[PDB]
RNA sequence: GAGUGUUUAUAGCCCUUGUUGUAAUACGUCCACUGGGGACUGAGGACUGCGGCUUCGUGCCAAGGAUGCUGACAUAAUGGU
RNA sequence: UCUAGUGGGCCAUUUUUGGUAAGCAGAACUGGCGAUGCGGGAUGAACCGAACGUGAGGUUAAGGUGCCGGAAUGUACGCUCA
RNA sequence: GAGAAGCUCAGACGAGUAGGCAGGCGUGGAGGUUUGUGACGAAGCCUUGGGCGUGAGCCUGGGUCGAACAGCCUCUAGUG
RNA sequence: ACUAUGGUUGGAGACAACAUGGGAAUCCGGGGUGCUGUAGGCU
């Protein structure tokens, strides 16, 4: 008998994607070499993104690429944008900067802004080849916590969360428990 | 056969000492406390009025808050599998300075001093501190303090 | 088997007394772990001393200077009962020291039920005067003449025909 | 270096002593069993386990 | 290495040769001689995992 | 194995002690008289009760009015039943002593001619006591803390002054003059 | 019978996933302080940042 | 024969110091000192590594896991049911 | 983040309360059974030892070595006739 | 090259009711595929024969039998 | 004194001993019978 405790036994990491896409397959295919044979944490991190369920790889916007890009102190002008997701559009932008965005799917008004614009679409292996290792590229990420499911979760008393409610006006959970003129206030 | 009275099985937790009723010193009105501050929590049991829980009775925290007569110490209590922020405001005639708090900042003081002293001098420090080290090799002398053998003593009647 | 040490121990030196006194004591036990805790066991009922305020300054074996001659050793006592404490007093003759405390051991056990650890070794001597000799059993043994015939035993075993299961004649004595 | 080169080392995975323990294993060393600081002991208990 | 050994070895006669002297001094002196405590210990548990 | 039990405002339906009297002979004594002790003292925890104490109290104070006379013996039980051991009513029943290992149960003084009267009675009356009881020769002067040897040299030197059946001893502590005028024969040592 | 209260598996339940400790902050949220300290500590703040932010901008 | 009453007489014990003598023996500990007997295992499958010996060579070795030499049977043996 | 089962417990050591007592009822700590096979106590849910993939070799724990039953009708000193 | 859903090296570990998860075995029917099996004998059934898998199960020899049946990738359920 | 840990320790039990550790109270005796910060007056 050994007296060991099993606590972190069980890596909660996907090694896989689940998605049965084989061009998914054949880009983790291509940066699973890269992250092997390359010393640079970035082709980590694409590898990893590639595996990453829906939720976890939450859409970005043009608009959000324009301003992280176009900080004061940013130094960001001419270098390459990378996010393993898709890139929406973002019609409250009337004037499209020039950027180059290299991602897993463009949105066909999206793509066609930046065409036009004068910048570039690229996708993960064309980023590869450009930029084997990373250089020069500014890694992104969506908002994950934008979805609806997360204005819900951690509800209960004084949490100030959304209730799951079937309407929504009086009537509705609105009554004894959420203000002081009728019992208490949660 | 079980209350729940706040002051609950406080007889002698909440009494003062023999000998040492009567007058507060004032000594404890004149402590000024910060802060990020560490104390202890004794309850004096002739102020009533910000009487902390008798369960932070004897515990340390630290005091976030300051107000004109009580302070704020922060303390950690098991509830089960965790623990919880509980923020006492309790007047400062039942808070005390750690005096641990005290050592600690003047070994800190020697350790920067022992430190800037070597660094002069060339040498090294040593600002770490040690378990008690096992006895060393010593040479008890025998002269003038000779040995004197023992035997078990024999049972006897001791009434 | 039992050996005889000497050890020799005394409080650890403190502001109050730089010079402590010097405690020695002759012990009976199996190994010098054991000498040194009966060395503790003993001290702590005489002195206000622990082995944690103490320390052991010396030990040593002691063998038999003699232990070609035949000698009368009398050793002194004192043993829990079940009901109280008694002092009693023992004569054994042997080569050593050892030896008559062995003795004494499985005598005290096998007449009394008396363990090691209900049992205080008071004094061991030996007697030298053929009248301080107490146990007339023992004074018996002293006499030059002194002839006994050979005491009963179980026959003479071999380490096979001991083991044989069957003998052709019965034997005789 | 003491620290870091015992920690490097695996604990020692010994058998069981040949010729076998004391008569009760479990009673302090001082009391006759093999339980708690024997000294030199060790050594012997070492070279039957090893 | 060999030469770190070997001078490890020396240390380790030195050191026994060095207690030996002391103890046999100590003893023609008539005086006690008490040595360094031991500052490596090795455990063995001895009682399972119930 | 009960929590002690006292008679207290809680409960005040706690019975009489069947033991009324504890002392038996010449209680007003002196120093000079009753110079041997004779202790009876239980060897183990007991629950001796008062019943129990009533009888030996009686077998002893007839045995030794009847063999020695009133003015051989002083003795005196010094167990005091205090603990209650309930029993249903068919709640306080009667009374107990708690006496633990070498508490003194029974404490006789008498003179050195009488050690084997004292002796003889206090081993009669241990089969009035629940349990195993020892009887022991006591070394002190009496029922006074004093030994022999360390009594006798005070009494030569005349720090004592008999006062009933105890005495007044001489210390080192207090004024001079209340003293000095209540001891005549006190030697103080100049050093 | 009702009224079974025991403990002797609490603190077993407790230990398995032990005593969790609450993640520690940098900063506390200024409700808990007096009302007078967070109002003065806004403006002191606000007055800090201006003074960077000048600083900055000069440099 | 049965008993003395003094210290080796025709015997012999006990206790001190001198040497031969650095006496042996027993015990404890250690030897990267050395001899045999018995049992179970042979996992891996070109080479690479760490070592030792060397005539200095894709040399030899007990050095990152067994090979070699023999014999009997083959309606026997070994396995499976 | 979501959700299952559970929400009748019991035994042993130690500290106890109520009871005449209980294989009784009720509290505290720890280890267990429940959900724990295996070696031992002739047997046994809790006791001792020990926590288990399928096997070979060696050595042990608790426990034993007259036969049943694997192992000394072993060694040394004593006591005991029922 | 080694179904990169692959190859290779190394270390530690292995009780389990209620309960949770994953990977697999078996059945009826549907789509695709296998110059798939079959009156020179399909399915089914019996077996004192053989083989594989830890296992759910599968393949096969012999006897009876006489008209349909199966492997692989998916779909589905009145599936053990 | 008491107490944490241990035994297939003793004892029918109450209890006790032992092993690895911690460690009182009370009594008695010895010594002592205020120290100190600020501001100012004083043959």
């Amino acid at each position: 008998g050994i007296d060991i405790e099993r606590h972190h036994v069980r890596k909660s990491q996907r090694s896989k994607p689940a998605s049965e896409n084989v061009y998914l397959k054949l880009l983790v295919k291509l940066y699973r070499f890269l992250a092997r044979r390359t010393d640079s944490r970035f082709n980590k991190a694409i590898l990893k993104r590639l595996f990453q369920s829906k939720t976890n790889r939450p859409p970005i916007s043009i608009s959000k690429i324009a301003a992280l890009t176009s900080r004061k102190s940013a130094s960001l002008e001419g270098k390459t944008t990378v996010i393993v997701g898709t890139v929406t559009d973002d019609e409250r932008l009337l004037t499209v900067p020039k950027l180059s965005v290299a991602a897993l799917r463009f949105t066909k008004s999206a793509r066609a802004r930046i065409l036009k614009a004068g910048g570039e679409v690229l996708t993960l292996d064309q980023l590869a080849l450009r930029a084997p290792t990373g250089s020069n590229t500014v890694l992104l990420r969506g908002k994950k916590h934008a979805r609806e499911a997360y204005r819900h979760f951690g509800f209960g008393p004084h949490k100030h969360k959304a209730p799951y409610v079937r309407s929504e006006g009086r009537k509705f959970e609105r009554a004894r428990g959420r203000r002081k003129s009728r019992a208490f206030k949660v | 056969p079980h209350s729940y009275g706040i002051r609950a099985r406080t007889r002698y937790t909440f009494q003062r000492g023999f000998r040492e009723h009567g007058q507060i010193r004032l000594s404890t009105y004149l402590k000024t406390y910060k802060v990020g501050d560490i104390v202890d929590i004794k309850v004096n049991g002739a102020v009533q009025k910000g009487m902390p829980h008798k369960y932070y009775h004897g515990k340390t925290g630290v005091v976030y808050n300051v107000t004109q007569s009580s302070v704020g110490v922060l303390i950690y209590k098991v509830v089960g599998n965790r623990y919880m922020e509980k923020r006492v405001n309790v007047r400062i005639e039942h808070v005390k300075h750690s005096k641990c708090r005290q050592d600690f900042l003047d070994r800190v003081k020697a350790n920067e001093a022992k430190r800037k002293e070597a660094k002069a001098q060339g040498k090294t420090v040593q600002l770490r501190r040690q378990p008690a080290p096992p006895a060393t090799a010593h040479f008890v002398s025998t002269e003038n303090n000779e040995p004197v053998t023992l035997h078990p003593v024999a049972y006897d009647t001791t009434i | 088997a039992l050996k005889e040490y000497q050890v020799v121990g005394r409080k650890v030196p403190t502001e109050h007394e730089p010079v402590p006194k010097l405690f020695r004591m002759r012990l009976f036990a199996p190994n010098e772990s054991v000498a040194k805790s009966r060395y503790w066991y003993f001290l702590k009922m005489i002195n206000k001393v622990k082995k944690a305020t103490g320390e052991i300054v010396a030990i040593n074996e002691i063998s038999e200077p003699k232990p070609l001659k035949a000698k009368v050793f009398g050793i002194w006592i004192r043993y829990d009962s079940r009901s109280g404490t008694h002092n009693m007093y023992k004569e054994f003759r042997d080569t050593t020291r050892v030896g008559a405390v062995e003795a004494m051991y499985a005598d005290m056990a096998a007449r009394h039920r008396a363990r090691f650890r209900s049992i205080r070794i008071l004094k061991v001597v030996e007697v030298e005067k053929k009248e301080d000799v107490r146990r007339n059993y023992v004074k018996q043994l002293l006499n030059p003449h002194l002839k006994f015939p050979l005491p009963h035993r179980r026959t003479g075993v071999v380490g096979l025909a001991g083991k044989k299961v069957f003998a052709p004649h019965r034997p005789s004595t | 270096n003491f620290k870091q080169a015992a920690n490097f080392i695996w604990p020692f995975q010994l058998s069981s002593p040949l010729g076998g323990w004391r008569d009760r294993k479990f009673k302090h060393f001082i009391e006759g069993g093999d339980a708690g600081k024997r000294d030199e002991h060790i050594n012997s208990l070492v070279r039957k386990m090893l | 290495i060999a030469k770190r050994a070997e001078s490890y070895d020396a240390e380790y006669r030195k050191a026994e040769r060095e207690q030996i002297e002391l103890g046999r001094k100590a003893r023609a002196e008539g005086n006690y001689y008490v040595p360094d405590e031991t500052k490596l210990v090795f455990v063995i548990r001895i009682r399972g995992i119930n | 194995k009960n929590k002690p039990y006292p008679k207290s405002r809680y409960n005040r339906a706690v019975p009489d002690s069947k033991i009324r009297i504890f002392d038996l002979g010449r209680k007003r004594a002196g120093v000079d008289e009753f110079p041997l002790c004779i202790h009876l003292v239980s060897n183990e925890y007991e629950q001796i009760t008062s019943e129990a104490l009533e009888a030996a109290r009686i077998c002893a104070n007839k045995y030794l009015v009847k063999i020695g006379g009133k003015d051989s013996f002083h003795l005196r039980v010094r167990a005091h039943p205090f603990h209650v051991v309930r029993i249903n009513k068919m709640k306080p029943n009667g009374l107990v002593a708690r006496v633990n290992i070498g508490q003194i149960l029974m404490s006789v003084r008498t003179k050195d001619s009488s050690r084997a009267t004292a002796i003889e009675a206090l081993r009669r009356c241990q089969y009035k006591f629940p349990g195993q009881q020892r009887i022991i020769v006591s070394k002190k002067w009496g029922f006074s803390q004093y030994a022999r040897d360390e009594y006798i040299e005070k009494r030569s030197r005349g720090e004592i002054i008999p006062d009933g059946c105890y005495a007044k001893f001489l210390n080192k502590r207090g004024s001079l003059q209340e003293k000095l005028d209540l001891f005549p024969e006190a030697s103080f040592n100049l050093a | 019978k009702s009224k079974n209260h025991t403990n002797h598996n609490q603190n077993k339940k407790a230990h398995r996933n032990g005593i969790k400790r609450p993640q520690k902050h940098r900063y506390d949220s200024l409700k808990y302080r007096d009302a007078k300290f967070r109002r003065n500590q806004k403006f002191a703040n606000r007055g800090t940042v201006e003074a960077i932010r000048q600083a900055k901008a000069s440099a």
